[PDB]
C-alpha cells in the first residue's frame, strides 16, 4: 500500500508538464483504473483524470490521462499559471482500499 | 399459397388483402355533381350498397326495373 | 447577357479570411444576398488545399445564379476533411456536420496551421451523439451520453471532446472549411459578369439570370404579376 | 421529366457540370427521351393500323 | 365556435407565370371545408403552416408572434403593424441577439404562413363570407425560426391550418387563379384531377385504388 | 452534482465523532460514496468507501476497526462514525462520488468538513 | 428477375443497402419491369388488333 | 455482466458458429483481469484472452 510521487515540478508558460505517479511493486496498468485530482489552495480536490484516461468535462484538455512506462502520469501539452496547484494520484489495489501518493506540486516559472 | 405453422401442425391459406381500383360513376358535371363510387373486385365488408360481381357500388339505389344501359359498370350491371 | 445591375460584391472575405472560425460541433452559417459572387478569386487562388464541388463544377460558377448562397465555416483535423461530401459517413459526417446526398455547392478547405495551432483547444466536436443528424442540422447540447443521470463516469460521458492543435502536428493539423451551399424564383446572387445591350426582334443567343437558350425576344403583353419572375407555356416551357 | 439526371433541363446539365460529369446526366434523359419516343411511335403505328 | 373555410386557403405556390391552364401542384394549402375557429388571444399551434383570416371594422388586430416558447430563451418572430408602418423582428423577445430587422365588418384579409418563412396574402372589400380568391406571396423572411406556436396581437378571426394536398388550379387570361379542385375532397373531386378538368362528362373512371392494410403482425 | 457534508467539529482524542454527506442533484443509489482525509499542510489520504447498495464497505487499513459506514437511501445520505479518534487525525474530511468502472474512487467532490482533535 | 440488380427483391435491397447504393439498384428493377409493361402492353395492342 | 466484442442485449439476436465456456475459480482481486488488454498473474500466466 505504497504510492511514491516526483515532489514537484516547474514548468515554463507554454511549456510541457510529465507527472509521475506509481506503485512500489509491481507496475500500473490499466487494471489499477489510475485517478488524477487537481487541488488549488481553499479548494476541496477535484478529480481530472479517471479510470486511466477519462478526462472529465471540467478539466481542460491541456491535461492528458496518459501512462508512461509502468506509471502512471498527468501531462500538460502547455502549462498556464492558472495550472498552479497541488496534484493528486490514486491507485486501485485489490478491492476499493485505493492508496494515495505523496503529492506532486505543480508551479509555474 | 399456404404456409405450415411452425408450432401448430394446420395448413394455412394467404389470402391476398383486398385491393382493387377505384371507379367513379357520375353523369356529367352540367347535371350533377352527385356521384356513386365502385369499388373494383372487392367485398362490402373491407371498403345505400350494392354487391355485384364487378365490385362492390357504394352510393347507387339498386332498382328492380331494367333500363337502357347508361354508364356501364360490369357483369350486366349498368 | 442580362443580370440586376448590382456593383456590390458578395462578403466572401468575411467567410474565408475570417479572424475566427465556429468548432465543427457548432458551425456557423452565413447567408449571401442581394450581391455578385466573384468566384474566381476563390478558385484560383493557390491558398486552398482543396476545391471539390459536387452539383456544379467550380469553373462555372460565374456563369450560374443563384438563389440563395449559405456559407458554412468550421475547423476541423485534416484526416476529418475527406468526411465534408454527400454520401459520407463517420465522426463529423454523421455527427457534426453532415451534407445531403443531393448536395449542390463547392467545399473550399485550407491549411490553418499558422493561423490556429498553439495546443488550441477551443475547436470542439461531438464525440457522441444520441443519433445522426439530418443534412445541415446543427444542435448545441451538452445532455450526458450512455445510465448515467447529471453524473460524469464509466459508461457515460460529455459529448464534446476538444482537438488539440499544435504547430508541430499534417492529418492532425486543424483545416478550415467553408461550405457553399447553392440554391439553384428571383436571382439573388449572380456571378461577375456585365449585363450587355438587349437585342430583340432577332434570333439571340440569351442569358437572363443564368437562365440559358437560343430564340427571339420580342415586347409583349402578358400580365406578370409583381412577383413573378419568369413564365411558362402550356408544355411547362418557359 | 428527370429519368434520373439532375435536371430535366438540357441547358442547365451543360451550363452546370464539366463534360466527365455532364455526359452522364445526358445519357439519362437521352435514354428516358429516346424510349419515349419509342413508346410514342409504337402508338402511333399501332393507331395507324 | 367553428366555421366553414369553403374554398378558401389558396395562393399561388411559385412565383412563376401561367395562364388559361389547369395546373397540378401539391403544396400546404388550408383543405376545402375545413375546420376554422372562430375567435373573437390564445396561444395556437402552428404545426406545418397556418391559415389565417379576419373581417374587422376598427382594424384592432395588429400583428403576430411567433416561436417555440414565445417567452425570451431564443429567438421568436414579432410581426407588428402600428399606425404607419410595420416592423419585423426576430430578437430574443421577453413578453437581443437579434439576427433580422426590417421595416416597411368591411374588411376581409387573408394571410398564409407557413415554413424560411412566407408569407402570402390578400385584401379585399366585404360568418366567413363564401367566395374564392387566391393569395400573393408578400413578405419573404429569411430567418430560419423554428415555430411551434403562434399568438395573434389585438375584430374577429379564423384559424386553419394547412396539409400536403394535391390542387388542380385554374389560371385564367391574365394568369389569375380564379378556381381550383381539392384532389382529396370527395370522389368527383378526384375525378376532376385525374382528368385535369373541371368539367367531368357523363361516365365510369377509375381515379384510385383501394387497397386493405395490415393491421397486428404476426 | 453536489455534495453536502458537516459533521466536523471540535472534539477531544479517545472520543468519537459522527460525519455525514448528503447528494443533490443526483441519485443516490446508482454510485460508490467515498470518504478521503486532509491533515494541513498534507497530502491527501484515503479513508474509506461503499458500495451502492451497501452490502460492501472498504477502508484503509489504517482505520480499519475503527471507522464505520452506514446509509440511508431513502434519504440520499450517508453517515461515517469514527471511534477512538486520535488526537493526530486533525484534517478535513471530503465525500466524493464515484460513478467510474469499478466504484473505488470519486469524480465529483463537496467542500470538505473540518475535523480538530485536542 | 435482377435486371442487373443485386436482387430481384426490392425489400431485400431497401434493408441490406443504404439509400445512395440502394437507389440504384431499385432504378435497375424499376426500368426492367416498366419495360415489361411496356413490352405486355404493347403485346396487348397488336394482339388486340 | 460484460461483453466485449457484442452488445449484451443482442446476444438473443446473434447466431455463432460455436462458443466455448471457459469455466474456472479466482480470488476476488483478479476478476478484474479477465477481459481483453489486460496483464497480470492470470491474464499473462494462466488464462488469457
Ligand atoms: C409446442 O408446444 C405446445 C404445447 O404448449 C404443443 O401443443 C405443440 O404441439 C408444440 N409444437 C411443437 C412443434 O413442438
Ligand atoms: C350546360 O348548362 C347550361 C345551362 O346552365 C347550358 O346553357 C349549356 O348549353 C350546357 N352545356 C352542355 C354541353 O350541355
Ligand atoms: C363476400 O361476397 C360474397 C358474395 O359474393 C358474400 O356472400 C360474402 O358474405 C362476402 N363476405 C364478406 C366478409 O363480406
Ligand atoms: C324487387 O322486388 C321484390 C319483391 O318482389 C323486393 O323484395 C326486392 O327488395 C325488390 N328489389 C329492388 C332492388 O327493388
Ligand atoms: C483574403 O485576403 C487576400 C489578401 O491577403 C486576398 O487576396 C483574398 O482575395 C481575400 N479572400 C477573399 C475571399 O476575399
Ligand atoms: C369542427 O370540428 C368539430 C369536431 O371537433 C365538428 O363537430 C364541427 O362540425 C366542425 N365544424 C366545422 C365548421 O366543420
Ligand atoms: C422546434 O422546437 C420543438 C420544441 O418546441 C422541437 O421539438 C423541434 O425539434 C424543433 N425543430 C427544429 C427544426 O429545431
Ligand atoms: C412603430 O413601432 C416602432 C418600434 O420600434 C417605432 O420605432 C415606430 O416609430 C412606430 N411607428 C410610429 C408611427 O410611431
Ligand atoms: C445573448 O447572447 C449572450 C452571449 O453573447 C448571452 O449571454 C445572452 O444570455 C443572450 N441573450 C439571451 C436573452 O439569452
Ligand atoms: C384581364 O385584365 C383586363 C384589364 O387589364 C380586363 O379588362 C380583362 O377582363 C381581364 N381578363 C380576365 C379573364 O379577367
Amino acid at each position: 500500500a505504497v504510492v511514491t510521487q516526483e515532489p514537484s515540478l516547474t514548468v515554463s508558460p507554454g511549456g510541457t508538464v510529465t507527472l509521475t505517479c506509481g506503485s512500489s511493486t509491481g507496475a500500473v496498468t490499466s487494471g489499477h483504473y489510475p485517478y488524477w485530482f487537481q487541488q488549488k489552495p481553499g479548494q476541496a480536490p477535484r478529480t481530472l483524470i479517471y479510470d486511466t484516461s477519462n478526462k472529465h468535462s471540467w478539466t481542460p484538455a491541456r491535461f492528458s490521462g496518459s501512462l508512461l512506462g509502468g506509471k502512471a502520469a498527468l501531462t500538460l501539452s502547455g502549462a498556464r499559471p492558472e495550472d498552479e496547484a497541488e496534484y493528486y494520484c490514486l491507485l486501485s489495489y485489490s478491492g476499493a482500499r485505493g492508496v494515495f501518493g505523496g503529492g506532486t506540486k505543480l508551479t509555474v516559472l | 399459397d399456404a404456409v405450415r405453422d411452425p408450432q401448430t401442425l394446420e395448413i394455412l391459406d394467404i389470402t391476398p388483402c383486398s385491393f382493387g381500383g377505384v371507379s367513379v360513376i357520375t353523369p356529367g358535371t352540367n347535371t350533377s355533381n352527385q356521384v356513386a363510387v365502385l369499388y373494383q373486385d372487392v367485398n362490402c365488408t373491407e371498403v345505400n350498397v350494392f354487391q355485384t360481381r364487378a365490385g362492390c357500388l357504394i352510393g347507387a339505389e339498386h332498382v328492380n326495373n331494367s333500363y337502357e344501359c347508361d354508364i356501364p359498370i360490369g357483369a350486366g350491371i349498368c | 447577357v442580362r443580370f440586376p445591375n448590382i456593383t456590390n460584391l458578395c462578403p466572401f472575405g468575411e467567410v474565408f479570411n475570417a479572424t475566427r472560425f465556429a468548432s465543427v460541433y457548432a458551425w456557423n452559417r452565413k447567408r449571401i444576398s442581394n450581391c455578385v459572387a466573384d468566384y474566381s478569386v476563390l478558385y484560383n487562388s493557390a491558398s486552398f488545399s482543396t476545391f471539390k464541388c459536387y452539383g456544379v463544377s467550380p469553373t462555372k460558377l460565374n456563369d450560374l445564379c443563384f438563389t440563395n448562397v449559405y456559407a458554412d465555416s468550421f475547423v476541423i483535423r485534416g484526416d476529418e476533411v475527406r468526411q465534408i461530401a454527400p454520401g459520407q459517413t463517420g465522426k463529423i459526417a454523421d455527427y457534426n456536420y453532415k451534407l445531403p446526398d443531393d448536395f449542390t455547392g463547392c467545399v473550399i478547405a485550407w491549411n490553418s496551421n499558422n493561423l490556429d495551432s498553439k495546443g488550441n483547444y477551443n475547436y470542439l466536436y461531438r464525440l457522441f451523439r444520441k443519433s445522426n443528424l439530418k443534412p445541415f442540422e446543427r444542435d448545441i447540447s451538452t445532455e450526458i451520453y450512455q445510465p448515467c443521470n447529471g453524473v460524469e463516469g464509466f459508461n457515460c460521458y460529455f459529448p464534446l471532446q476538444s482537438y488539440g492543435f499544435q504547430p508541430t502536428n499534417v492529418g492532425y493539423q486543424p483545416y478550415r472549411v467553408v461550405v457553399l451551399s447553392f440554391e439553384l424564383a428571383p436571382a439573388t446572387v449572380c456571378g461577375p459578369k456585365k449585363s450587355t445591350n438587349l437585342v430583340k426582334n432577332k434570333c439571340v443567343n440569351f442569358n437572363f439570370n443564368g437562365l440559358t437558350g437560343t430564340g427571339v425576344l420580342t415586347e409583349s403583353n402578358k400580365k406578370f404579376l409583381p412577383f413573378q419572375q419568369f413564365g411558362r407555356d402550356i408544355a411547362d416551357t418557359t | 421529366s428527370n429519368f434520373g439526371a439532375i435536371s430535366s433541363v438540357l441547358n442547365d446539365i451543360l451550363s452546370r457540370l464539366d463534360p466527365p460529369e455532364a455526359e452522364v446526366q445526358i445519357d439519362r434523359l437521352i435514354t428516358g427521351r429516346l424510349q419515349s419516343l419509342q413508346t410514342y411511335v409504337t402508338q402511333q403505328l399501332i393507331r395507324a393500323a | 365556435a367553428y366555421t366553414n373555410s369553403f374554398t378558401r386557403g389558396v395562393y399561388y405556390p411559385d412565383k412563376v407565370f401561367r395562364s388559361s391552364v389547369l395546373h397540378s401542384t401539391q403544396d400546404l394549402f388550408l383543405p376545402f371545408f375545413s375546420n376554422v375557429t372562430w375567435f373573437h388571444n390564445p396561444v395556437l399551434p402552428f404545426n406545418d403552416g397556418v391559415y389565417f383570416a379576419s373581417t374587422e371594422k376598427s382594424n384592432i388586430i395588429r400583428g403576430w408572434i411567433f416561436g417555440t416558447t414565445l417567452d425570451s430563451k431564443t429567438q421568436s418572430l414579432l410581426i407588428v403593424n402600428n399606425a404607419t408602418n410595420v416592423v419585423i423582428k426576430v430578437c430574443e423577445f421577453q413578453f437581443n441577439n437579434c439576427t433580422f430587422e426590417y421595416v416597411s365588418f368591411k374588411n376581409l384579409r387573408e394571410f398564409v404562413f407557413k415554413n424560411y418563412f412566407k408569407i402570402y396574402s390578400k385584401h379585399t372589400p366585404i360568418d366567413l363570407p363564401q367566395g374564392f380568391s387566391a393569395l400573393e406571396p408578400l413578405v419573404d423572411l429569411p430567418i430560419g425560426i423554428n415555430i411551434t406556436r403562434f399568438q395573434t396581437l389585438l375584430a374577429a378571426y379564423y384559424v386553419g391550418y394547412l396539409q400536403p394536398r394535391t390542387f388542380l388550379l385554374k389560371y385564367n387570361e391574365n394568369g389569375t387563379i380564379t378556381d381550383a379542385v381539392d384532389c382529396a375532397l370527395d370522389p368527383l373531386s378526384e375525378t376532376k384531377c385525374t382528368l385535369k378538368s373541371f368539367t367531368v362528362e357523363k361516365g365510369i373512371y377509375q381515379t384510385s385504388n383501394f387497397r386493405v392494410q395490415p393491421t397486428e403482425s404476426i | 452534482v453536489q455534495l453536502v457534508e458537516s459533521g466536523g467539529d471540535s472534539v477531544q482524542p479517545g472520543g468519537s465523532l459522527r460525519l455525514s454527506c448528503a447528494a443533490a442533484g443526483f441519485t443516490f443509489s446508482s454510485y460508490w460514496m467515498n470518504w478521503v482525509r486532509q491533515a494541513p499542510g498534507k497530502g491527501l489520504e484515503w479513508v474509506a468507501n461503499i458500495k451502492q447498495d451497501g452490502s460492501e464497505k472498504y477502508y484503509v487499513d489504517s482505520v480499519k476497526g475503527r471507522f464505520t459506514i452506514s446509509r440511508d437511501n431513502a434519504k440520499n445520505s450517508l453517515y461515517l462514525q469514527m471511534n477512538s479518534l486520535r488526537a493526530e487525525d486533525t484534517a478535513v474530511y471530503y465525500c466524493a462520488l464515484s460513478s467510474g468502472y469499478s466504484g473505488y474512487a470519486g469524480n465529483y467532490w463537496g467542500q470538505g468538513t473540518l475535523v480538530t482533535v485536542s
